[PDB]
């Protein structure tokens, strides 16, 4: 009982808090897809249009 | 980098206003060249003299 509530402990030193992780991981996806979007789509448009 | 994009704000090179004073200068240069168009006709006026 005592090794139980060790590795108890232990967990809670180390969480995958799968729930968590996977939920900020998912906002971070689409973040990532804006920031590229951005880049891409603003860069462009200006270029051809400036250059024009 | 802050204190890098301050500077570049400066001393730094962007194309827009770039090709907009390219157009600009064309025009003033089109100009001075029909001033010289004009300046032939008064001169071409004179010699039919």
């Amino acid at each position: 009982d005592r090794a139980l509530g060790q590795k108890l402990q232990m967990s809670n030193l180390v969480d995958v808090d799968w729930n968590s992780v996977i939920s900020s991981y998912v906002m971070q996806q689409a973040a990532l897809q804006a920031s590229y979007k951005t880049f891409t789509d603003m860069q462009g448009m200006s270029l051809f249009q400036l250059n024009r | 980098k802050q204190l890098y994009k301050q500077q570049q704000s400066v001393s730094g090179v962007n194309l827009d206003e770039e090709y907009g004073n390219l157009q600009r200068y064309q025009q003033y240069y089109l100009a001075n060249a029909q001033v010289l168009q004009t300046a032939n006709a008064l001169f071409d006026a004179l010699l039919n003299i």
